[PDB]
């Protein structure tokens, strides 16, 4: 991620959307950053795809 | 896709005109899917705020994500109207397509499982 | 003869999970990381 | 290694101007699902035309309301009215008001409503409410042009203080459905055979909806020339 | 209320990287427009390999050469990874000569120069030679598109010539982000943006524009309509 953070680039729309799913999954908590609950996500093993 | 979504952020609360239901989601307070009470009967805030006049705009919804195809809803399906996902509408329609015979396949399908 | 991997061939892991090879999929059919990084191989959950 | 392609053939089957079938093979590996999806989701999205944005009815404060002399409630009827198919005959219209007034024992239908100039209602055979002895309706409704779909308190439109705001379905494109299966040409395997199956209103053809379609992605595409 | 034409952006390292920025685009546009490019950057992108392998007395591939290292099956998958560049675009083909003894670790440099032939990676290992190690080989490098494995072309300029793996795609890897922008009182627009990752042998630029053609000519295919006689 911190590559991607250095690269310039922001979190995507995509991953978002994949991110409201894993909330409602309860695999996030809600009122995180997006960056949080990804590492969240990938503590769990878990990508976007 | 025939699943039914169970959100405890409302928690059964009691509302008198459904614009206060559509306020307290907007503010956050009630979830979407969340049973509630208004007026006398046992409703959800999805049920009321989005209402479809044929399964064709549910999922024009759906596709413009609007609503998913879990999400508890309001759909008008052959001169009926029907609170479900459309999800189970989907369902229904493929079964429709499938066997070629609207009624029939209304028949065969349970829809509130 | 040099022998390529094919559909119909075999696999498996040290965990007991085998399975034949059933299709192979061109790059871009294959789920992907968002930094563009295609998966080998895609084994079903139901197996688990 | 060497390689010689044929090119594709475009067939059409059609159905009125509410359906049609559109057939193009042989393609090469992958380019079934590559063309198809774009069209999809322009299809969906960005076909330009007609939807009901706002609703006012005479003595209905909301839209859970009820309404005194007719059988249907006002949810009933603004579910009628997302149905209406209106067709801009003059490109330059962006928006017209029209307005219906009927009372008495009849069935109120989209013939009913006052004729404006430049707009053709495709469905004047489509039922909108029934009046019983006394019943009285009077109601002005905002049609609008546009893409997609908006809901209700998305765009959240008022002309006045009672009008009741419609959740706006402007796709002429009720479903797209695509399926690409395998194909063979001589000895060449994997070639792609893509299947697009269009649904429209009526007020836009499938070929005309598929036409835009590969339009608006063109124009896109030349979107990448100048830095 | 209609977008009109986006600002396209365009950032560049050496031949090997790029990204291409286009903002604003409608809400879905960036995926709609991403997708189907990575989807020919993958495929469809033409490029060159090496199709063939000679090396004298080397009958086939499962053979050692005397004071080599590596065996041929070894050798011929390092030539697979060279990766070459025809500045000329009439020239289909071409046969690189490799002649080398001694001590040494012998490399994609070591190639006699050809005109208009450029070795995007010089520094590529082939081989470790020994003392009295001979190593002496033809190389065919053709152009093409995609994936084209030695059992479908067997390709043999020669009798004792070894038909190659080739894998004409110069491109590397294909990313796209979306992201969520607003041009005015709009909102939920998206930004996207192209990564592309080639090996040198066509810029991400190059691969970028011939990607839009295919894609465009791909459109052209719907321009003549027929007639379905099914019935
Ligand atoms: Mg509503
Ligand atoms: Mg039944």
């Amino acid at each position: 991620f911190g590559k991607r953070k250095g690269e310039g680039f922001g979190v995507d729309k995509r991953e978002v959307e994949v991110l409201r799913r894993a909330e409602k999954l309860g695999l996030v908590t809600p009122g995180k950053t997006p960056e949080e609950q990804l590492k969240e996500l990938f503590l769990q093993g878990k990508v976007v795809l | 896709i025939t699943q039914v979504r169970k959100e405890k952020k409302g928690a059964g609360l009691e509302f008198a005109t459904p614009e206060e239901a559509l306020a307290a989601h907007e503010r956050g307070e009630v979830a979407l899917n969340a049973p509630i009470k208004v007026a006398g009967r046992e409703t959800s805030v999805g049920r009321l705020k989005y209402v479809f006049a044929n399964p064709d705009e549910a999922l024009l919804a759906v596709a413009h994500g609007i609503v998913d195809l879990q999400d508890v809803v309001t759909v008008r399906y052959m001169g009926k109207r029907l609170e479900t996902s459309p999800g189970r509408i989907l369902f229904a329609r493929i079964v429709a397509e499938a066997v070629e015979d609207e009624k029939v396949a209304w028949e065969l399908i349970q829809l509130d499982v | 003869q040099k022998r390529k991997l094919q559909v119909g061939d075999k696999l498996a892991n040290r965990h007991g999970n085998k399975g034949v090879v059933a299709k192979i999929l061109p790059v871009e059919d294959m789920p992907h990381l968002p930094d563009g990084t295609p998966v080998d191989v895609i084994l079903n959950p139901l197996g688990v | 290694l060497d390689s010689k392609l044929k090119a594709p053939v475009f067939t059409v089957r059609t159905q009125g101007r509410e359906y049609g079938e559109f057939v193009l093979e042989p393609l090469e590996r992958g380019f079934g699902v590559t063309l198809g999806n774009p069209l999809r989701r322009i299809l969906l999205s960005s076909i330009p035309g007609t939807a009901v944005t706002s609703v006012y009815i005479e003595d209905v404060l909301h839209e859970f309301s009820t309404i005194p002399g007719v059988k249907e409630d006002v949810v009933e009827i603004i579910l009628n009215l997302k149905e209406l198919v209106v067709r801009f005959l003059n490109p330059s219209l962006q928006t017209v008001t029209l307005l219906l007034k009927a009372e008495g024992p009849k069935e109120v239908k989209a013939r009913d409503f006052l004729p404006v100039a430049d707009v053709e209602i495709m469905n004047p055979d489509l039922h909108i409410a029934t009046l019983e002895e006394g019943g009285r309706l009077n109601m002005e409704v905002r049609v609008d042009r546009g893409v997609g779909y908006v809901p209700a308190e998305k765009h959240g439109i008022k002309d006045r203080i009672n009008a009741i705001p419609v959740d706006a379905v402007f796709s002429p494109v009720r479903r797209v459905a695509f399926q690409v299966e395998d194909t063979r040409l001589g000895q060449r395997t994997d070639l792609d055979k893509l299947t697009l199956r269009i649904w429209t209103d009526g007020s836009v053809t499938p070929l005309e909806a598929l036409n835009q379609a590969v339009e608006i992605l063109r124009e896109h595409l030349t979107y990448f020339s100048n830095p």
